[PDB]
């Protein structure tokens, strides 16, 4: 919104903070990954994509108010962010792709903010030197240029500026005669222009991710920014909000309701297999035990539950109390955490701890097979147009967005206004439309 | 009420009670200001000027800087005595062996006979380490850390018995410009902290200080800390209703005030016992921004350890109890006849080092990345001030001037402070001829 | 090619081999988990596969669908089956024992016990913990599954500590035995070592003297005369013949079957450190208080987590003598917000700890100094729970990791304060004051500016700005809380 | 080794009984017999691993010296192999560094 359109070259020589060096992480890479679940749930051509993707850009404090010529802080944090982000995405190929693709979006989103007034400025100021043509030759090749352009209907010439270029910039349009040429340059209107912005950055940016590859070695040792490198993207959200605490009081005999109503499809799956079968093996146990203390439950009321449902399996109740209180007075009470104290969340469930034969944990949409995935979702009157959606968007890896899906539906809203990343989050907002 | 009592009663006062040189009266008078004084630092970068550079440091930062030690000691030795070549540590050899390392225990106790251990260079032996066995040597001093080339039998591989300790050798003196030996006689007072009672608060030693600064207008004025002591009752228990920083102003108000009649240069040296400043080895010269344009030609902040040219001559000063540390952490072959205080002095000069133990005191921090370019001796100095808790003394030990004049207050009870003649002979002679003419530790 | 001291050394043909190899192990990882399996470990070459199966033929399938992807992306490299194991337990890098499996003919197979990195150097173990140690890891190496063979060694733990508080455990399984290196009056660290100290009572109390070389066998028990664990050290003909002392019982629960059950116990999920010592007995704030910060390393947090450990400011009141605690800018929770500063943890005092800023900014001046001159102690423990070797000393022979142990030749230092509590403690210091901060965490503005008017007045702001700053002038540049992207970049 | 490769247990005479065992001919030739099991475990141990067929085939694919690669170094005899190549496809090697 502001002159924060810019080519990522020149890295900062400023020196900041350990806490504004993780601040500003976190938010591109929140930012990116907002960018990647718009573009996969929307087209880049809706007012919801706009719409949503400035809020994002303005809730994380990339376009705000000026200051004096130096510290302008919305170009110094892109800025910032940006070259640190280049470090922890330039280890892998697959990782480079995807920071390549997710950072042409925001570039072209930018470019889409700007007036006809600014990116004749932007683009003369830019690199070295660019140029456009005045009225009075426009309308003198007016002919030419319409003759000359692509299958664009209508002889309307617009008020769209075109912009005169050097031919050999203009190669990927010239050789299949689409722009037209005089004295070796070539007149391209907004479209083809941002193409070659487009392709120009994605070159740039790769060449730049491949370089600095190569000097990661000597960063490595830093055990500051161990946490940044190989675990961006791990086990830990971008930034997670369900922890040990807050505010809440269920009872214990609703939870049947909220298991058909509220529940995601993994815990309510797994709530089956412990109504059903009695007993869980330790995945599932740990992950339905965390899943249910996020939800408000207390000490009491968990080792009441565990111990009725373990009962009914025909076991010693002293043998409850020495096998199984010692773990549940672990997970709700002190140290010996990051384990057995935090609810799960989608991408530890997903990333970690696969299932097997006796195993019902994990995520269905990940885990499950396709199939199987149709038959359960057919056990919970789920429209076929929306299975099929779903299914589309698991062979895309886009589970979470599935999931997002799941809840709208369920939910009956067009959007839930959010982007889910916690089975405990997913809860939460099926409590407060309630 | 009670507290500067017995300081103030106190009826040692002007007891001349050490002298070194040529025989003086009491009437050491100088010329103040008046001639030619030339104070620079000298050495490394110099004496280091800024705040510092960090407070977290790398243990590979830490092995590469013991490393490095190690091999330029070793190399320097190897050049003197023209070794033929240093053999590894762990590999077994019949005849004996020459081995290049480092003095260390082997648990966390006090260094004795039976609990020596040799840690090899990371060039030849890879940073190994084997007992040394000292049933077969005769004269040796050793201490942890220290840089040492043993001549011994290793048979298995296992165990050194040590059979000769190679003695080590000393930098080369400054050598005097034409210049430095074209000025005059000047005058030095040294004194060291704590300029309080350990009860009071008054500072009344400091006011007797200033009085004796005024009398004798010396050339130059040193001064040690702590100037708010860390250790003081008062202090450590936090009764004080001003801020550190505003009392530590108010006594080099004080100070500088005080000896503005006499115009003599005053250097102010810090020490690790005090609370305002940064407690980590090296320190960075005292920091003061109420200074007037006549007090900054009179007024000097250097750090600690420092190497000070006073009129060509070079003093080293260190505030840190070097020689109380190194001291009780020491081994010796012979007990009977023999000056410690000379023995830890041929230490401190042959090590090249302002402070050469390791590891230190436990209760010394020091910064190795800075220690290693900050804290090096570049030559020997001509004199060196290392005030200590232990008795005042002033020894002459390779051609260098030892002085050790002691707190001026200890305990509750008056102290002593030192005061030295110096001029440069004739450059023509037996080589090394002492600019320090006379040395004097006298009561305050 | 990269062997320095080669004929034929070429520093950037070594440069670009290691950089190919980096690549093609990433790509054989990422190809893997795309194919929806996870790897367990990989060096160098070698690529450990977890496949989560039972049926060994699917485990082959599987296996060579992966070489022949492997070697369909490539054309020369290829993937090999090396072997499979039954049982597994990863500890650390390079470090591991289990069950290699031969199969036979038609799905049945043998299993073969083996390990690597699993030795024990200290002989100075007792006859329980050597028999706790083997039950354990007898059972980790058994068939069975993760829940059985869990719930197994915690119902055994769980009868050893009860037998060990009642006293079921035969004085035999008390002695200790440690053999001597040096004479008795020969050991600089003397006082804490037991053996050493009963040698020295056996050698100047009765007849045969303890050489170098022999074997002296002492026991841990209770004295009353609360010193430390390795000076209380006795004699087991001694204890039996003696009356007014017993077993200590808490040592030999903690710093004996403790050590070696989770020297293996510890890398299994679910199971830590604390709740074996609560399997053992009521031990747990005790050893949380025992348990190490850095250990956690392995895995943004929120404000009340990343203090957690850090020690609250403790300030005698001035005028009363009571001591008050400050742990964060408020007090209480609810409409009831007063400042921490405003008055004292005496109910009887009347006078404002605020009103003594100078005090508290004189205080806490000190309070910074203890904690760095901590961090320069250089104190490093071993990281392996048998050894625990603590010196002060950093050996020039350096691990792929860290400093090496002198004591157990296969272990790593490290740092017993690190720097990152140090930085973790002055952060905390800055913000118990920081009332800036501490307003905008307020959800609405009513409350904020009730409070801002109600008690944050500007005197109180200036304050608090300068009780900030004491800390704010250690943080400033040192630390290297500050990071330079002119070295991060060029 | 021997409790590894030839997975049979071997007695160790530490060096302080030696002179203990000259008072008397039983010790003595019991010492003797430990030298000639010693040595005949050593031979042992060299025909399981094949150590002189592995190191005659590894210095004639190599073309080296047979002592050079009974002493060790991996880097010795890739040398001479890559020296051998050079020399045959008429190139300079490089000299010896030292
Ligand atoms: S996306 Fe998350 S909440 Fe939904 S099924 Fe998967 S793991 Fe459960
Ligand atoms: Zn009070
Ligand atoms: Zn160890």
């Amino acid at each position: 919104y502001p002159h924060c359109l810019q080519f990522y070259l020149q890295p900062p020589s400023e020196n900041i903070s350990l806490i504004e060096f993780e601040n500003l992480a976190i938010d591109r890479v929140k930012l990116l990954k907002s960018v990647e679940n718009l573009g996969v749930s929307y087209v880049k051509g809706t007012e919801q994509y706009q719409s949503k993707l400035e809020s994002e850009l303005r809730k994380l404090k990339f376009s705000y108010r000026e200051n004096l010529e130096d510290e302008y802080e919305p170009r110094r944090r892109d800025h910032i962010s940006h070259f640190i982000l280049r470090l922890a995405y330039c280890q892998s190929e697959e990782l480079r792709r995807w920071f390549i693709q997710q950072e042409m979006d925001l570039l072209r989103f930018r470019f889409s903010i700007l007036p006809k007034d600014k990116i004749q400025d932007f683009l003369k100021d830019s690199q070295l030197q660019f140029e456009a043509i005045s009225d009075e030759e426009k309308t003198l090749r007016e002919q030419e240029i319409v003759a000359s352009s692509p299958s664009l209907s209508g002889l309307k010439l617009g008020f769209e500026s075109i912009y005169k270029i050097p031919f050999a910039d203009a190669l990927d349009l010239f050789r299949g005669r689409k722009v037209y040429l005089e004295d070796g340059f070539a007149y391209v209107p907004l479209k083809d222009i941002v193409a070659i912005i487009l392709n120009e950055f994605r070159a740039k940016l790769s060449k730049a991710l491949a370089l600095t590859a190569r000097s990661l070695p000597a960063v490595q040792s830093d055990e500051r920014l161990q946490p940044l490198l190989n675990h961006l993207s791990h086990s830990y959200t971008g930034q997670d909000y369900s922890t040990q605490g807050n505010v809440g009081k269920i009872s214990l005999d609703q939870i049947d309701l909220l298991s058909t109503k509220s529940f995601p499809p993994c815990m309510r799956q797994l709530h089956k297999a412990l109504r059903e079968n009695h007993h869980l093996r330790h995945g599932g146990r740990m992950q339905y035990g965390l899943f249910l203390k996020g939800i408000g439950l207390t000490l009491e009321q968990a080792l009441q539950f565990w111990k009725q449902e373990f009962i009914k399996g025909k076991m010693d109740p002293d043998k409850f109390d020495k096998g199984y209180s010692y773990n549940i007075r672990h997970s709700f009470g002190k140290e010996g955490k990051r384990t057995d104290y935090t609810p799960f969340s989608c991408l530890k469930i997903i990333l970690s701890n696969p299932p097997s034969q006796g195993d019902y944990h994990g995520c269905p949409f990940r885990h499950s097979d396709p199939e199987l995935l149709k038959q359960k979702l057919q056990s919970y009157k789920i429209s076929p147009g929306g299975i099929s959606q779903i299914l589309d968007l698991v062979k895309g890896t886009h589970y979470q967005v599935a999931c997002q899906k799941y809840f709208e539906m369920i939910h009956n809203v067009d959007d839930c206004g959010f982007s889910l990343n916690h089975p405990n989050q997913f809860f939460c907002e099926s409590q407060r439309i309630l | 009420a009670t507290p500067s009592q017995k300081y103030n009663s106190r009826s040692n006062r002007g007891e001349v009670v050490t002298s070194f040189g040529l025989a003086q009266g009491v009437s050491w008078s100088g010329r103040g200001g008046a001639g030619n004084i030339s104070l620079k630092v000298l050495g490394c970068p110099e004496a280091l000027t800024g705040s510092y550079k960090s407070m977290f440091q790398k243990l590979p930062d830490i092995r590469e800087v013991l490393t490095c030690k190690i091999e330029e000691l070793g190399s320097e030795l190897k050049e003197h005595y023209k070794i033929e070549a240093f053999t590894p540590l762990l590999a077994p050899a019949q005849e004996p062996v020459t081995l290049l390392g480092q003095i260390g225990c082997d648990s966390n106790g006090k260094l004795n006979n039976k609990s020596v251990i040799l840690e090899g260079d990371r060039e030849h032996s890879s940073g190994a380490q084997i007992p040394v066995d000292l049933s077969e040597l005769k004269e040796y001093s050793l201490f942890p850390g220290q840089v040492v080339i043993m001549e011994g039998i290793n048979t298995t591989g296992r165990k050194l018995v040590a059979t000769k300790l190679y003695e080590g050798v000393p930098l080369p003196f400054y050598q005097p410009t034409e210049e430095d030996a074209d000025f005059e006689q000047s005058m030095v007072l040294v004194a060291c902290g704590p300029y309080t009672t350990s009860d009071s608060i008054t500072y009344d030693p400091l006011l007797d200080l200033i009085a004796v600064i005024n009398h004798d207008r010396p050339d130059v004025c040193i001064l040690f800390g702590p100037f708010l002591d860390a250790k003081h009752e008062q202090v450590e228990n936090c009764l004080l209703t001003s801020p550190f920083e505003d009392i530590f102003k108010q006594c080099l108000r004080t100070i500088i005030e005080g000896t503005r009649s006499s115009g003599s240069h005053l250097v102010f040296v810090p020490s690790l016992r005090d609370v305002h400043h940064e407690p980590v080895y090296p320190q960075p010269p005292f920091s003061y921004s109420d200074l007037s344009r006549e007090d900054k030609k009179q007024v000097q902040f250097v750090s600690e350890p420092c190497s000070l040219s006073i009129n060509g001559v070079i003093f080293g000063l260190t505030s840190t109890d070097l020689l109380f540390h190194l001291g009780a952490e020491e081994i010796s072959s012979s007990s009977g006849t023999s000056d410690r205080f000379s023995r830890i002095l041929k230490h401190i000069l042959t090590q090249r080092s302002y402070y050469p133990l390791y590891p230190p005191q436990e209760d010394m921090a020091i910064d190795y990345e800075s220690f290693y370019v900050y804290a090096q001796l570049p030559v020997t100095p001509d004199v060196l001030i290392i005030p200590s808790e232990l008795r005042y003394f002033v020894k002459d030990v390779l051609g260098c001037v030892c002085v050790n004049p002691g707190r001026l207050t200890k305990g509750q009870v008056g102290g002593t402070f030192a005061r030295l003649y110096l001029r440069r002979p004739a450059a023509d002679g037996a080589e090394r001829q002492s600019p320090c003419i006379a040395v004097q530790v006298v009561r305050i | 090619l990269g062997f320095s001291y080669s004929r034929f050394y070429a520093k950037p043909l070594a440069a670009l081999v290691t950089y190919k190899g980096r690549e093609i192990l990433m790509h054989t990882k990422e190809m893997v988990q795309k194919m929806n399996l996870e790897v367990i470990y990989g060096d160098t070459d070698s690529i450990m596969i977890n496949t989560n199966s039972t049926n060994l033929e699917e485990v082959f399938k599987l296996g060579n669908k992966v070489k022949s992807e492997v070697n369909k992306l490539y054309k020369l490299l290829e993937i090999d089956i090396d072997g499979v194991f039954k049982s597994l337990l990863l500890l650390k890098k390079k470090k591991y024992a289990a069950l290699v499996v031969e199969p036979t003919s038609d799905g049945n197979y043998v299993t073969k016990q083996e390990l690597k990195g699993l030795d024990i150097v200290r002989r100075d173990w007792c006859d329980l913990a050597k028999d706790t140690g083997n039950f354990v890891i007898g059972q980790i190496l058994s068939d069975q599954s993760r829940d059985t063979i869990v719930e197994n060694i915690q119902k055994r733990l769980i009868e050893i500590g009860e037998n060990v508080l009642n006293g079921s455990v035969p004085v035999s399984q008390f002695e200790i035995n440690k053999a001597l290196t040096k004479d008795p009056q020969d050991y600089p660290d003397k006082k804490s070592l037991p053996h050493v100290h009963v040698a020295l009572w056996i050698n100047s109390q009765g007849g045969r003297k303890v050489k170098a070389g022999d074997t002296v066998s002492y026991v841990i028990c209770q004295d009353g005369s609360n010193l430390t664990a390795s000076q209380r050290a006795y004699a087991p003909e001694q204890l039996q013949k003696q009356d007014n002392l017993t077993i200590d019982t808490q040592y030999y629960l903690a710093q004996q079957i403790h050590p070696v059950v989770a020297r293996i116990c510890e890398p299994i999920d679910g199971i830590d450190a604390v709740l074996i010592a609560t399997w053992l007995g009521l031990d747990p704030t005790q050893f949380r208080v025992h348990h190490y910060h850095k250990d956690e390393e392995n895995d943004q947090l929120t404000d009340e987590e990343k203090y957690r450990d850090c020690e609250r400011f403790k300030c005698p009141c001035p005028t009363c003598g009571t001591e008050n605690i400050y742990d964060n800018v408020f007090d209480g929770s609810g409409t009831d917000m007063e400042p921490s500063l405003y008055r004292c943890s005496n109910i009887d005092c009347k006078a404002s700890p605020l009103t003594f800023t100078v005090q508290l900014s004189n205080k806490l001046i000190m309070d910074i100094r203890r904690f760095i001159k901590k961090y320069y102690d250089g104190w490093l423990i071993c990281e392996e729970p048998t050894c625990r070797n603590r010196t002060r000393h950093l050996p020039l022979q350096f691990s792929r990791t860290g400093p090496l142990c002198p004591a157990c030749m296969k272990a790593t230092l490290q740092p017993e304060y690190s720097d990152k509590s140090l930085y973790t403690q002055l952060c905390f210091y800055r913000y118990i004051f920081d009332a800036e901060c501490a307003l905008e965490k307020l959800t609405t503005d009513h409350e904020k500016d009730k409070l801002k008017k109600q008690f944050f007045t500007p005197k109180v702001l200036q304050d608090y700005r300068k009780l900030k700053n004491t800390a704010e002038q250690f943080l400033s540049r040192s630390g290297y809380s500050e990071v330079n992207l002119s070295k991060l970049f060029a | 080794l021997v409790q590894q490769i030839l997975k049979t247990e071997r007695v160790v005479i530490p060096m302080e009984n030696i002179q203990n065992m000259y008072s008397e001919s039983s010790q003595l030739l019991y010492l003797l017999e430990h030298t000639w099991k010693d040595a005949k475990f050593i031979l042992q141990i060299m025909c399981e691993l094949n150590v002189l067929p592995l190191a005659l085939q590894i210095t004639n694919i190599a073309g080296n010296i047979m002592s050079r690669t009974l002493m060790g170094g991996r880097s010795e005899r890739n040398e001479f192999l890559l020296l051998h190549a050079f020399y045959e496809n008429n190139y300079i090697v490089p000299d010896k560094q030292i």
